[PDB]
């Protein structure tokens, strides 16, 4: 966790997870186009053996 | 962040850095004074409902 490649990392696993159905929640806040903020529901792979292909 | 609304109070206006209110990190100042009569009259009839004006 040293390095930013963990957090650009990170990111990728988050994005590509395939259909991963052991994630965990993030909330975080998206500012919409209209102007206006909603909250934002963005899912992380739990921690666990997880498998790609 | 966008989409915020700030309320700052004080008692002594002229110890507030002008920098720190301008126009657009203080949009709006407005002077809460003491009584005037129409204050006071209002403040009367809400207290004693019913009586006479």
């Amino acid at each position: 966790a040293r390095d930013r490649s963990y957090a650009w990392l990170l990111s990728w696993l988050t994005r590509h997870s395939t259909r991963t159905q052991h994630l965990s929640v993030e909330t975080s806040y998206l500012q919409h186009e209209s102007g206006r903020i909603s909250t934002k529901f963005e899912f992380i792979p739990s921690p666990g053996n997880h498998f790609i292909w | 962040t966008e989409a915020r609304i700030v309320f700052m109070t004080t008692n002594y206006i002229d110890r507030l850095d002008p920098a720190l209110i301008r126009p657009g990190r203080v949009d709006l100042k407005e002077y809460v004074g003491y009584c005037s009569h129409w204050q006071l009259t209002q403040m009367f009839q809400r207290f004693y409902p019913g009586q006479a004006p």
